[PDB]
């Protein structure tokens, strides 16, 4: 019998199989301009807004 | 220190008056006790003081000025 399994090599290709994903909805709908850049950890840990 | 302070606050109960050597010993002991609690607080930056441009700050992270307090 021929035993020539040492004439080849085991190869793992440089290709990635696709993965799973989610959806981003809530972050896009809620308003961001009101709080944008108004609180800084250096200045404090709380900010307040006035009611009508 | 505690004993001498108590003695000073307690002698008048027995109608007695202190003596100069006792007073000097009490003062020295009180100074020795007080030198442990010393803190000497340091004065932080004003909070409106600019940070030098050589500190390589970030424009959008509000690092151009010192945090001040809190």
């Amino acid at each position: 019998p021929n035993n020539l399994d040492s004439n080849v090599s085991q190869i793992v290709l440089k290709k990635f199989l696709p993965g799973f994903m989610s959806d981003l909805v809530l972050a896009k709908t809620v308003d961001r301009q009101l709080l944008a850049g108004e609180i800084n950890s250096s200045t404090g840990d709380s900010v307040s807004f006035k009611r009508p | 220190a505690v004993g001498y302070q108590l003695l000073l606050r307690m002698l008048s109960d027995y109608s007695l008056e202190p003596t100069p050597q006792v007073l000097s010993n009490a003062q020295r002991s009180y100074d020795a006790l007080m030198t442990d609690t010393l803190v000497v607080p340091s004065m932080r930056r004003r909070g409106d003081f600019p940070v030098g441009q050589g500190n390589k700050y970030d424009v959008f992270t509000s690092d151009r000025y010192y945090p001040g307090d809190l």
